[PDB]
DNA sequence: AGTGGGAAATTCCTCTG
DNA sequence: CAGAGGAATTTCCCACT
């Protein structure tokens, strides 16, 4: 049976979204495999292929109930938010390069969202969950420029309304949908859509790069309780923590956390904490360990820095 | 002799930040220089040489001459079209103003900003029209009091307008208040060399320094532009003190200094110790 | 120039006093 | 509650290779 498969997932972190005002030409979404000199990109493949097929990709939310997202895919092959390609040769592996995620504004979410829900019902592009549950009508037989009625538009609004409030402009997900040639003519045989990994906006405070630029001190007494200044990249005081840890030999791990309050975080760019007590406060020689920043929310961490604990 | 306006409580020069219209009505008043954390003063004037009735108008003018109407606006009690105009309380000759707010304009809507000033005929110093077209420093403004009393004959005699000290917008690092928030150490030896991590408010690597002082002694911290972490933190090295054999703790002053303005922050306090 | 990244500008929100 | 301060959003701008 025919089915769509994701060859290479979207990167996921390190790609910044861009507002209309910023213009284009700032960068394209890279594949999860992106490398040094080599660059990768999102990649799909139609299995048990069907000659020539039509493939669209849209942006959807990351919530339990997958919905249409307000941002929009831009770049070549895109129009009105949805990207469109078509693999018709004997080649069934299409790749999406030079893709850009346009960051709509909070005060433009509703307008954009609604107009995005209808265009979907018209083109009949997955209004299954994406908009209205019983609006499953026309699974693709939506008809070229075939108008809608008021038995759904009034239903749409009630959706584009409640959804506009639960949208997280900080994260999106790519949804691939394939269509096959049916009863000659064109593409209307939908192949059951697939959703990609979530993609996180790097310019968002809750997903920026975690990093430790500098430390006034890199050693401390096993007793703990010693003050240290840590200079870092933007972080959120109520969602950041310093984790000291040591890997054992039995596959075990010991951990300690710098002690501090939000008021101990200087303009998101620096933290003043007190060191934690080391594992055993009875060592004789210095014990090397690691320190790292960690975001409570994503449990996302930073590169580690060596820390030396020494005797009393 | 003609009666005159006298400023007895200048507006504080730094700290307050100009607020945009959108930030709401409850933005706040501009405080007097002599104010503090405990005491909360406000711009105040004395019309010495007259106690009868009258009217007072306050508006914003550029920092440097010619003192032409500023695009920003004064908002608050009795303000309209960007200016304040009300009657002088006839009881006392000393008047204070605790509801003055500065409302900056979106860099965009500036052209129309100079327009309203014109069309409303504010020009306290009647600067010719050709003069008020150029650029405007959107971070510096001065208060101007145009008071109006009455002559013996009972006719309205408007006094000479007075200008107060400049008021710098805090939302601009080079015009803002300097402040040392915290330091990871405040001791160091009298031979200097000790490293310090200093946390402060927004500064600029090209225009900042750490000024060490004490009677008969002045010196600077040593650090480089790269040592300025995200405009909010500086890591530098303490300088050598006067007495090399400074036995017995000696407490000096350490403060942030901005070359361009020659401005300094309140002292921090530091002690050079022997050895 | 197109990238990639930083800064500024403007808006919003939180807790204080 | 008013309104200081802190942040989050949106816009701009500047190195590069």
């Amino acid at each position: 049976g025919p089915y769509l498969q994701i060859l290479e997932q979207p990167k996921q972190r390190g790609f910044r979204f861009r507002y209309v005002c910023e213009g284009p030409s700032h960068g394209g979404l890279p594949g999860a495999s992106s490398e040094k000199n080599k660059k990768s990109y999102p990649q799909v493949k139609i299995c048990n292929y069907v000659g020539p097929a039509k493939v669209i990709v849209q942006l959807v939310t990351n919530g339990k109930n997958i919905h249409l997202h307000a941002h929009s895919l831009v770049g070549k092959h895109c129009e009105d938010g949805v990207c469109t390609v078509t693999a018709g040769p004997k080649d069934m592996v299409v790749g999406f390069a030079n893709l850009g995620i346009l960051h709509v504004t909070k005060k433009k979410v509703f307008e954009t969202l609604e107009a995005r829900m209808t265009e979907a019902c018209i083109r009949g592009y997955n209004p299954g969950l994406l908009v209205h549950s019983d609006l499953a009508y026309l699974q693709a037989e939506g008809g070229g420029d075939r108008q809608l009625t008021d038995r759904e538009k009034e239903i749409i609004r009630q959706a584009a309304v409640q959804q506009t409030k639960e949208m997280d402009l900080s994260v999106v997900r790519l949804m691939f949908t394939a269509f096959l040639p049916d009863s000659t003519g064109s593409f209307t045989r939908r192949l059951e859509p697939v959703v990609s990994d979530a993609i996180y906006d790097s310019k968002a405070p809750n997903a920026s790069n975690l990093k430790i630029v500098r430390m006034d001190r890199t050693a401390g007494c096993v007793t703990g309780g010693e003050e240290i200044y840590l200079l870092c990249d933007k972080v959120q005081k109520d969602d950041i923590q310093i984790r000291f840890y040591e890997e054992e030999e039995n596959g075990g791990v010991w951990e300690g956390f710098g002690d501090f309050s939000p008021t101990d975080v200087h303009r998101q760019f620096a933290i003043v904490f007190k060191t934690p007590k080391y594992k055993d406060v009875n060592i004789t020689k210095p014990a090397s360990v690691f320190v790292q920043l960690r975001r409570k929310s994503d449990l996302e961490t930073s590169e580690p820095k060596p820390f030396l604990y020494y005797p009393e | 002799h003609a009666p005159y306006v006298e400023i007895i409580e200048q507006p504080k020069q730094r700290g307050m930040r100009f607020r945009y219209k959108c930030e709401g009505r409850s933005a706040g008043s501009i405080p007097g220089e002599r104010s503090t954390d405990t005491t909360k003063t406000h711009p105040t004037i004395k019309i010495n040489g007259y106690t009868g009735p009258g009217t007072v108008r306050i508006s914003l003018v550029t920092k440097d001459p010619p003192h032409r109407p500023h695009p920003h606006e004064l908002v608050g009690k009795d303000c309209r079209d960007g200016y304040y105009e009300a009657d002088l309380c006839p009881d006392r000759s000393i008047h204070s103003f605790q509801n003055l707010g500065i409302q900056c304009v979106k860099k965009r809507d500036l052209e129309q900003a100079i327009s309203q000033r014109i069309q409303t005929n504010n020009n306290p110093f009647h600067v010719p029209i050709e003069e008020q077209r150029g650029d405007y420093d959107l971070n510096a403004v001065r208060l101007c009091f145009q008071v109006t009393v009455r002559d013996p004959a009972g006719r309205p005699l408007l006094l000479t307008p007075v200008l107060s000290h400049p008021i710098f917008d805090n939302r601009a690092p080079n015009t803002a208040e300097l402040k040392i928030c915290r330091v990871n150490r405040n001791s160091g030896s009298c031979l200097g060399g000790d490293e310090i991590f200093l946390l402060c408010d927004k500064v600029q690597k090209e225009d900042i320094e750490v000024y060490f002082t004490g009677p008969g002694w002045e010196a600077r911290g040593s650090f480089s532009q790269a040592d300025v972490h995200r405009q909010v933190a500086i890591v530098f090295r303490t300088p050598p003190y006067a007495d090399p054999s400074l036995q017995a703790p000696v407490r000096v002053s350490m403060q942030l200094r901005r070359p361009s303005d020659r401005e300094l922050s309140e002292p921090m306090e530091f002690q050079y110790l022997p050895d």
